[PDB]
């Protein structure tokens, strides 16, 4: 684990949980797979720029299923 | 139907958590219940939590009896 990497991972969680659009959180809470590329764009629209690597590692660490994986 | 944590109405088209024990049947928004179960700000998916009505400690999945069917 890295303290600084987890700060960016925390920002992704905060967007998921704080966005008016709760559809991503509802997918996670119902064990429905997320399209990582679509998610990256969704995050970008919420003022959050993150890489696909950051998203994949976030999903792996916090229990989010990825389409194709 | 009223969410038992935020007191807003739960629409007919909306997914909702319920305690799987009929003797309790605590009903609430998925996001509301999940938020009440989370222990740290980076987390998005509850593992387990205590039903606030009956006090049983159950895994997240147990609250999803109506979500998939
Ligand atoms: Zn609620
Ligand atoms: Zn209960």
């Amino acid at each position: 684990g890295s303290m600084i990497v987890t700060q960016t991972h925390r920002a992704i969680s905060q967007v998921v949980k704080q966005a008016k659009d709760n559809s991503v959180w509802i997918k996670i809470l119902t064990y429905s797979a997320i399209d990582v590329e679509e998610f990256q764009l969704w995050l970008k629209r919420k003022n959050l720029n993150v890489s696909l690597d950051l998203i994949k590692s976030w999903c792996d660490k916090y229990g989010v299923l990825m389409k194709g994986s | 139907v009223k969410c038992n944590l935020c007191y807003e109405c739960i629409e007919s088209d909306e997914l909702r958590a319920n305690c799987p024990f009929t003797d309790c049947n605590s009903i609430n928004h998925l996001t509301c219940l999940a938020s009440s179960f989370l222990t740290e700000e980076c987390q998005v998916l509850p593992i387990e939590g205590m039903c606030t009505k009956c006090k049983r400690v159950l895994r997240w999945r147990e609250f999803l009896s109506t979500v998939f069917t």
